[PDB]
């Protein structure tokens, strides 16, 4: 599977993350210090994709954060960290 | 990455990173207002005039390839 | 090749299914195969084919022409079985060759919008969305003129469902093109000699450019008014009423400038009231409540003692629309400046209550929600208990749906304006009422709970008279047969633990904390965890050693409840145990707080976010009862034994010990670990050194130096995935140490790491980039540029592409501070290097 | 001794680099806000007295590079969109009962710092608060649209892209179409081109453009439109008045003309700036516009745009009906040259200066019924002559106010030279004729300024008789005598073309104030440099001297000499030619002139010439130490000349200053950082035996003893660095320690150790060539230090920066934190909201007036 992040610019979605991956950070995969909050692009966000987890793609239960440690390094000043499968469809699951 | 502009390769030329340190410093002297201030005492000229001649420099800030 | 087909894309893609060579296949023909083919890359297939083909599709939209490109599309757009993400896509892709192909659709506007009008009233949202998107592009493409002439006939159809359809359509135009540019063709419509329909049917267009746009109308809302108020007083019925629910769209959409631009509609309105009759006088009603917010004070007041008097008399009114309209309208009359307390109270009170406030209004919910909120917000203004005590004798009543109608009223309005306005009576009279609602619950509604908590915590220490009438029949309700209202009346001590710590009565909580600990057998998960939260709620404010059960004895009861699967027993439980050590942690030996501590590290791994955050919390309280030393022995003991995920949760637990307690008293030991010559174990160690270092974060400042050692031998060839986790260590340590004068040893470690920078490995080599980055915020970017300038140009092509991927990354992490920290480049024959601003002098 | 230092600012920055006016209350009141760099403060000029008082100040811990505000439809207050050295824009919205500024929103988009391509630079609003766009100097650029809520709340929305690759952008500005699509006019250039050309032709045929992006709002989206190429390059924008009460469009200045130009069926009316009459500058010399100012009424509209020489100019244009005939500009008036203005209703003009004081006058004359000779596009011009005007004094404005400024600051020092208790700071600041030297008391600070001739580099003060040796230099300026030989010379070319005989003698007669009027300055190599002995108690000079047309004065130090007796010595390191960009110097001089009547005049002893500059003269030890380029000189008076002795060679680049204690010296290089020589009496030469290893611009240091030197940035940093113990100073191959690193975000021009309230905490003052004052106090107990490092950190968190920025981040702009506590941010917890206040009181196991107690306490200590 080649998956990758979204990376376009984000907008005023806040991100979303399902019960599997609550506490974890987007990008680093870490559960400690959640920082700021996760933006996501409108194309992400939009239609079904209301909501929906940014790892899995699932219903979101709670707001997504980066940790402290991608905040210090501006990780999160990066593209929208959607992820994203180049091996599928708009239809697949 | 090719988004950022500055970045560079194995291939990247001494004149091309020159160039590309050149006009980040002259958007940094734009950006800092004492850095501004500095170089319009130096040279007495209006912070309006600074700004121009740096706009201006921003072309070929070393010179062709 | 061609991607994958559904059964229903082969109705529409089976030409492409046989291999015939296009050198046979005729002119124009192709160029409808060619849009076939990219079509389906556009539908099924992946991001990279997806915008491929809408780049080709876009480019070439030209010389392909509308007639093909759109006879091919529309098709697909009705399809039964599109998918919505589908649907978005064709949208895209008809927005994208409408931009291309400017003038050309004007022969195919009409075929369009037969097509795509019935998604501007379809229940999905986001097909009305995709709809009037579509719509307002085809309307910049084709010109204003076009769209004009292609809707123009439609307005005074005979249907009233076509009516409706085109008005929401000039709507989007309008929205699309701007106002006024619309403008002249809304005030020729409105004022047409024709029919009614056509004026009818340009209301209908305002009213839903009010809907569309909300509040970018105010700048034309006086244009807008001026245009539509010659409909009020019009022959017809069915256009003055469509005229006053457009002048009430515009106020709502307007809220709350604009005032001034409905000058010339309140006089018009004013007598309508008195004039007309049924549904033109509920649309006059609605126009008026949504016009009032937007008055100033002695006008507002003086314009809602107009209009009281019919509105007023259609309280009793048998239309439900009618009931609606006017109890929008009493809320929007009584939520204003102007709209004095006391007038409320004296005229508008008494027939409210009368007339509405009736047992049939709890039985449909639109209109149970209608009359909570609006009675809700009359209590904010004419104050709690002159709205509670008209309704408080209601809390006895035989149909529940009623009192459950009162008690939620009265919990909202307790709840925005706490208890301060409640008399004694009013307090004697609520505390009755409550508990004959609660006592007498055909199912446990959480209203009830919620009103009761809301209540009693108004109150505060004036409940206490009350406190044994409560307490009783909360003792009756845990002894039922029914474990959902034993799990209610756990929820009600819960809340109502602190209102009862407040009132001096520790002898009664301590009572419901004795007949809740021999509940603890409970076999529905539910009600153990809220009785275990009620349990924890009257821990958290009695003391350890007024307590009944003694914690001596309650806590050995808790330990094997951890071992449990539902997760509100676990959250609740782990809770508890943590109130517990937090305070009481003298009342239990070690070896209980040890088997407990165990027991409690699986429970690190948990899926549910709260289960973890609760063991670590707990976790950090039973290792600041205990101490360091007992536990990180066996912590070390049980790191060496297992290896795997179940490993991660003694990396947690030693961590949160050395956050605990200091980290002076786990680091030596930890480090004592990595002597032995198993390289299974030095692994483990370098992994708990690394989310030690990330969990304590600024903590560390004062351990860079005592680790530095092991990771320098860690740095050295005793395995990949030693140096892999010793570059993870680093990472946390310049992330977390990083502003608190650190550089020496970081600056140290750096030489260390450095060397690894050649290797092939991937997980090792990105370990060793994300020290990089961690020892550049820590140490600065100019010492990074220090190391990189050395090999960015270099004769070896390899030593370039690596130096160069360091310095990208330096670069986009900090291009601004690398200004002071470029080395001198002597400018030579052919350029100018030096940058001479930097060298001035004052 | 570990160093850790608590970091306050005495004096807030005064000089103002952005200034925007509106009704940031909600009343009918305008209020001004402003940006003095990293400080955003509000002004409230009362209309009663015509004074401006200051409501608010912020500290916003970034650099604020753009400041606008804008306005909903049917809105009574103006909200405040800021543009920060942070990936962010926030837009704040001024609260007069708390008396703060409300973030209402902060958008995030790209990395912190002053970069290239990320947006915050350039900052542009919708005449109708429809839509905002913010830009970077190169590529990218984001659109974001505003609007309101149904409970009248500002909403703002995701950016829209209109980014394009290689495109420079000079300015950016929002044109007033009325109601349609909103729009923005850029000034670009794409470069493309002349980076693939290695001839350089395509550099020269590359121009300027004027391009147009319109916000589709029925699209949602930003197209680029109209791309005009422009006929010579302008420095920025104007918004005409546009829909109803204007016709559309926009006003490119350029050099020596201002265009009108609008898209669509209008032509392009462009208007040559109106030269000085009898100009002393030099002919080659164009003339631009340095800032502008736009005043809308019911009834007209006018536009303020100020000369590089100070003279403001009204601009009206023509309507005729709705294409504009012609630009009309007329002589205004002459103010300092300013970097805003901000013409308020009920007639008032703020004047915000680029350097110097800042003024504030009333609006008496509109310059309607004047009999001064009014400017047209349409009046014939020969193309090789221009419009001429005579400056005249004061005639359509009235001082009311003048804030003080000590922006910019050169030089500094703390003594108690007049005789009282508490010493005094004498800051030689000010910029060319508005240069001044002021002495501060405070008992917040008091001063009272003495002019001064030019721009004052550095002054030492005579220990036997406290009297000041200031040494003034000014670029491309002309000297008192090259002045009067110049109007001489004008004069003798008025002679000829017979009114002209009492014109010329009318010419020689007036001499225009150079501190009101400018000075003429021109040439591109030359120099004004003055000499002066100034009494500090009175404003009196007690000598001057005047240099050379070509002699410009970097050093200045008096000395004894054990070669003579007692006698004092004045030493001035002069260059000749410099020639700053591209550097290429002719020679140095060095003027030792004898000190005699106790410190009261100059006996010129003589001239001794030499290679490079004499950047820095520091006595050591009998003889003299200076440097000349990169070589480190000792010198000895001689009876005709000065003679050396020994010298070093391996500086690396250029000597920037040289200050000694013992037998050591401290040379500060241009770009590396300082360098420690050992000097041996008897070997007679210089040995390097110590350096460091960080590059470091320096600009001014401080020994605080005899192995740590305290250094500034030309970037705006503070380091302390100093050398490991058992460092002997024979041998080479020694590198000094950094033990304290800080970012202040203003350049820092001097530092020195020494003590405020006599008999208090030893302390070290900076200087800040933003007109700023700042302390470092070093902290006594490890209880304090944690005590305020843990407020720094819950702050940091709990009340982070305004604008954005990352406060740590800041800090650590080019190194990171060394040790450093900010004051600054600890002291705003008495502006927070009291409950963090209580939450961060018991966090710390204490009571919030117990904090602000124990923050109020260092205040004092210092
Ligand atoms: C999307 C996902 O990758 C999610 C993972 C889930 C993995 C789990 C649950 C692994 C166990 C792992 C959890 C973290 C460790 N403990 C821990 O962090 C404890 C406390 C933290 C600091 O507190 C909080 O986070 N509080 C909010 C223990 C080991 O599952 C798959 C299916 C791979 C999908
Ligand atoms: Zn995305
Ligand atoms: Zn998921
Ligand atoms: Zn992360």
């Amino acid at each position: 599977p080649d998956l990758i992040f979204c990376r376009k610019q984000a907008g005023v979605a806040i991100g979303r993350l399902c019960e599997k991956c609550d506490g974890k950070c987007v990008i680093c995969d870490s559960y400690v210090r959640p920082c700021t909050l996760v933006r996501i692009c409108d194309e992400c966000n939009y239609g079904s994709y209301q909501g929906r987890c940014v790892i899995c793609g699932g219903p979101g239960v709670s707001d997504a954060y980066y940790c402290k440690e991608c905040t210090i390094q501006e990780k999160d000043r990066d593209g929208c960290p959607k992820i994203v499968n180049l091996g599928s469809s708009k239809t697949d699951l | 990455q090719s988004k950022y502009i500055g970045t560079g390769h194995a291939d990247t030329t001494k004149w091309e990173w020159l160039v590309n340190q050149h006009r980040d410093s002259y958007c940094s002297y734009m950006g800092h207002f004492d850095l501004l201030n500095y170089f319009a005492i130096a040279e007495n000229e209006s912070k309006a005039r600074v700004r121009f001649n740096l706009m201006e420099k921003m072309l070929q800030p070393c010179g062709p390839p | 090749n061609l991607p994958f087909l559904k059964p229903d894309d082969i109705q529409y893609f089976d030409k492409l299914l046989v291999d015939v060579d296009e050198s046979t296949l005729s002119p124009e023909e192709q160029k409808e195969r060619k849009i076939m083919k990219l079509l389906l890359k556009i539908k099924n297939g992946t991001p990279p084919m997806r915008k491929a083909a809408l780049r080709q599709i876009t480019d070439k939209a030209r010389e392909f022409g509308a007639g093909p490109l759109f006879n091919q599309i529309l098709p697909l757009l009705m399809s039964p079985t599109l998918e919505d993400q589908e649907r978005h896509l064709l949208v895209k892709v008809i927005d994208r060759i409408l931009y291309k192909l400017d003038d050309l659709v004007r022969p195919y506007v009409h075929k369009i919008l037969v097509v795509i009008e019935p998604l501007l009233i379809d229940e999905d949202y986001y097909a009305r969305v995709e709809g009037r998107e579509i719509i307002s592009n085809l309307a910049k493409a084709a010109g204003l003129a076009t769209m004009i002439s292609t809707m123009r006939p439609d307005i005074d159809n005979m249907d009233e469902y076509v009516r409706n359809t085109t008005a929401r359509a000039f709507a989007v135009v309008a929205s699309a093109l701007g106002i006024p540019s619309l403008l002249p063709f809304l005030k020729a419509v409105c004022k047409s000699k024709k029919s009614w329909q056509a004026r009818h049917t340009g209301i209908k267009i305002v009213q839903q450019i009010a809907i569309l746009m909300g509040c970018a109308i105010l700048p034309h809302l006086r244009s807008l008014v001026e245009i539509i108020e010659h409909g009020l007083v019009d022959e017809q019925q069915k256009v003055r009423t469509i005229s006053a629910l457009a002048i009430a769209a515009l106020a709502e959409a307007a809220t709350p400038y604009g005032i001034e631009s409905f000058d010339s509609v309140l006089k018009p309105l004013w007598k309508g009231i008195r004039q007309h009759r049924g549904k033109g006088l509920a649309a006059f009603l609605k126009a008026i409540g949504y016009l009032i917010p937007l008055m100033d004070a002695e006008y507002a007041n003086y314009y809602t003692r107009e209009v009281m008097l019919i509105l007023i008399r259609e309280f009793q009114s048998p239309d439900e629309e009618m009931k609606k309209i006017v109890l929008k309208v009493v809320k929007q009359c009584c939520g204003t400046d102007g709209v004095e307390a006391n007038y409320i109270k004296t005229e508008i009170l008494p027939p409210f209550f009368k007339h509405f406030w009736q047992h049939r209004m709890a039985l449909d919910r639109r209109n149970y929600r209608q009359l909570v909120d609006t009675t809700v917000e009359l209590a904010n203004k004419v104050g709690a208990a002159e709205i509670i005590s008209r309704i408080v004798d209601d809390l006895k009543d035989e149909a529940e749906q009623y009192r459950k109608m009162v008690m939620e009223t009265i919990e909202k309005i307790m709840g925005n304006l706490g208890a301060a306005d409640i008399d004694h009576k009013l307090e004697e009279q609520l505390i009755d009422g409550i508990l004959y609602a609660f006592q007498e619950q055909t199912t446990e509604d959480s209203v009830m709970l919620n009103g009761f908590g809301t209540v009693v915590n108004a109150l505060g220490k004036r409940v206490k008279p009350y406190l044994p009438q409560i307490c009783g029949t909360v003792l009756w309700r845990l002894n039922n047969k029914s474990a959902k209202v034993r799990q209610q009346a756990a929820d009600l001590i819960s809340r109502t633990a602190v209102v009862m710590k407040t009132c001096q009565e520790e002898k009664l909580m301590g009572h419901l904390g004795v007949v809740l600990y021999e509940y603890l057998g409970e076999e529905y998960p539910e009600v153990l965890g809220s009785i275990l939260g009620a349990l924890k709620a009257i821990v958290n404010v009695i003391g350890m050693h007024k307590m009944t059960p003694p914690i001596k004895d309650l806590l050995p009861r808790l330990t094997p409840i951890l071992k449990n699967r539902h997760e509100k027993v676990q959250e609740n439980c782990i809770d508890l145990v943590g109130r517990i050590a937090d305070r009481g942690a003298e009342y239990v030996s070690a070896r209980e707080w040890m088997r407990i501590c165990f027991e409690l590290l699986e429970l690190l791994k948990a899926h549910k976010k709260a289960i973890r955050r609760a063991t670590v919390n707990t976790f950090g309280y039973i290792a600041k009862a205990i101490g360091p030393h007992d536990v990180l022995a066996t912590l070390l003991n049980n790191l060496k034994v297992q290896e795997r995920q179940n490993r991660v949760c003694t990396t947690v637990a030693i961590a949160i010990v050395a956050e605990t307690c200091s980290p002076f008293t786990v680091l030596p030991a930890l480090m004592n670990e990595y002597r032995v010559p198993e390289l299974n174990v030095q692994n483990g160690v370098l992994k708990s050194l690394s989310f030690l270092f990330e969990y304590i974060g600024e903590m560390g400042k004062d351990y860079i130096y005592a680790v530095t050692p092991l990771l320098e031998d860690a740095l050295m060839d005793r395995d990949l995935v030693h140096r892999q986790t010793a570059s993870a260590v680093v990472q946390h340590m310049s992330l977390g140490v990083y502003g608190f004068g650190c550089e020496d040893s970081l600056n140290h470690l750096l030489n260390y790491v450095w060397p690894n920078v050649f290797e092939t490995s991937p997980h090792v080599i990105q370990a060793v980039m994300g020290a990089l980055e961690g020892l550049r915020v820590a140490i600065g970017p100019c010492r990074m540029l220090q190391y990189c300038l050395q090999g960015l140009f270099h004769p070896a092509r390899k030593v370039r592409d690596v130096y160069w991927k360091i310095y990208n990354s330096i670069y986009i992490g900090s291009q601004d501070a690398l200004i002071a920290h470029y080395p001198r480049i002597y400018n030579d024959d052919k350029n100018t290097y030096i940058r001479y601003e930097l060298d001035y002098i004052l | 001794r570990h160093m850790f230092l608590y970091n306050l600012t005495l004096q807030r920055a005064t000089g103002i680099s952005f200034a925007i006016h509106g009704n940031f209350s909600g009343t009918k009141q305008q209020e001004i806000v402003v940006s003095r760099g990293k400080i955003l403060e509000l002004l409230r000029p009362d209309p009663n007295t015509g004074k401006v008082h200051t409501l608010l100040t912020v500290e916003v811990f970034g650099v604020i590079r753009s400041l606008m505000a804008f306005r909903l439809t049917g809105g009574t207050k103006d909200y405040i969109v800021v543009g920060s050295d942070s990936g962010r824009i926030v837009i704040l919205e001024y609260q007069p009962s708390k008396n703060m500024f409300e973030k209402i929103h902060q958008e995030t988009f790209g990395k912190s710092g002053c970069r290239r391509i990320v947006p915050g630079q350039f900052l542009a609003v919708d005449p109708k608060g429809r839509a905002v766009m913010i830009s970077a100097i190169e590529k990218q650029k984001l659109v974001y649209i505003l609007n309101r809520d149904a409970a009248a709340r500002l909403t703002i929305s995701s950016p829209l892209e209109a980014h394009k690759a290689n495109t420079l952008v000079y300015h950016v500005v929002g044109v007033d179409v009325g109601f349609e699509n909103p729009m923005f006019a850029c000034l670009e250039m794409d470069y493309e081109e002349a980076d693939n050309d290695p001839t350089g032709e395509a550099a020269a045929n590359t121009q300027q453009t004027l391009t147009f992006y319109e916000l589709d709002l029925g699209l949602n989206h930003v197209v680029r439109k109209y791309s005009e190429p422009l006929e010579e390059h302008g420095n920025f924008l104007i918004t005409v008045p546009g829909g109803s009460d204007g016709p559309s469009g926009v006003l490119i200045c350029s050099e020596n003309y201002i265009t009108y130009k609008n898209f669509g069926d209008q032509p392009d009316i462009r208007c040559p700036i109106p030269r000085r009459r009898n100009d002393l500058d030099d002919p080659e010399r164009g003339m631009i516009f340095v800032c502008s100012a736009t005043h809308k009424t019911k009834s007209m509209f006018f536009f303020l745009a100020q000369t590089e020489q100070g003279d403001i100019f009204k601009i009206t244009l023509e309507t005729d009906e709705d294409m504009v005939t012609e630009i009309r500009l007329k002589y205004f008036d002459t103010v300092p040259v300013a970097a805003a203005m901000c013409v308020l209703k009920t007639g008032f003009l703020f004047v915000a200066s680029e350097f110097g004081n800042h003024y504030l006058y009333q609006i008496a004359h509109l310059g309607d019924d004047d009999e001064e000779p009014e400017f047209s596009s349409a009046m014939p011009l020969e193309e090789g002559d221009t419009f001429f005007f005579q400056p005249r004094p004061l005639k359509n404005l009235v001082l009311v106010d003048e804030l003080d400024s000590l922006s910019p600051i050169l030089f500094c020092q703390i003594a108690d030279l007049a005789n009282e208790d508490t010493p005094q700071l004498y800051v030689a600041c000010g910029r060319g004729p508005r240069s001044s030297l002021r002495v501060l008391r405070h008992g917040v600070f008091n001063q009272v300024a003495f002019p001064l001739q030019y721009t004052p580099r550095k002054f030492v003060i005579h220990p036997e008789s406290n009297n000041l040796i200031i040494i003034e230099t000014d670029h491309n300026a002309y000297t008192e005598a090259t002045k009067a030989q110049r109007k001489q010379q004008m004069a003798e070319e008025m002679v000829e073309a017979e009114l002209a005989a009492e014109m010329a003698a009318a010419f020689l007669n007036e001499n225009l104030p150079e501190s009101i009027f400018g000075a003429p300055k021109a040439g591109n190599g030359q120099w004004a440099s003055v000499i002066r002995v100034m009494n500090p108690i009175q404003g009196n000079t007690l000598d001057l001297v005047q240099l050379e047309q070509n002699e410009a004065a970097f050093s200045v130090a008096v000395c004894r000499f054990s070669n003579t007796g007692e006698d004092w010595y004045v030493l001035v390191g002069v260059a000749k030619d410099l020639i700053l960009n591209p550097r290429s110097v002719a020679g140095g001089f060095v003027y030792t002139y004898k000190l005699v009547n106790n410190g009261e005049k100059l006996e010129f002893l003589h001239k001794t010439p030499v290679e490079e500059v004499p950047a820095a003269i520091a006595p050591f030890q009998g003889r003299v130490l200076i440097g000349v380029g990169k070589l480190l000189r000792v010198y000895d008076l001689g009876k005709k000349k000065l003679l050396r002795k020994c010298e070093n060679k391996h500086i690396a680049n250029y000597i920037s200053g040289i200050q000694t204690i013992g037998h050591r010296v401290i040379v500060s290089d241009v770009q590396e950082s300082f360098i420690w020589v050992r000097y041996k009496r008897n070997e007679n030469q210089l040995i390097i035996f110590a350096d460091d290893t960080y590059p470091r611009w320096v600009t001014t240091a401080s020994l605080l003893d005899y192995d740590t030197v305290a250094g500034a940035d030309k970037f705006g940093n503070i380091c302390v660095v100093r050398l490991p113990p058992n460092t002997n100073d024979e041998v080479d191959s020694q590198k000094a320690e950094v033990i304290m690193n800080y970012h202040v975000g203003e350049t820092v021009l001097s530092l020195q150790k020494t003590t405020l309230i006599p008999g208090g905490s030893e302390s070290l003052v900076y200087t800040t060539l933003s007109g700023g004052i700042g302390i470092l106090v070093p902290f006594t107990s490890h209880e304090d230090h944690d005590f305020f490092q843990h407020v720094e950190m819950h702050l940091r968190s709990e009340h982070p920066p305004l604008c954005g920025r990352d406060h740590l981040s800041f800090r650590s702009y080019y190194f990171p934190v060394k040790n450093v506590i900010d004051g600054d941010l600890c002291e705003q917890f008495n502006s927070m909201e009291p409950n963090k206040q209580k939450n961060v009181s018991e966090e710390l196991d204490r009571t919030p007036p117990e904090v602000s107690k124990k923050l109020e306490d260092i205040r004092t200590r210092y």
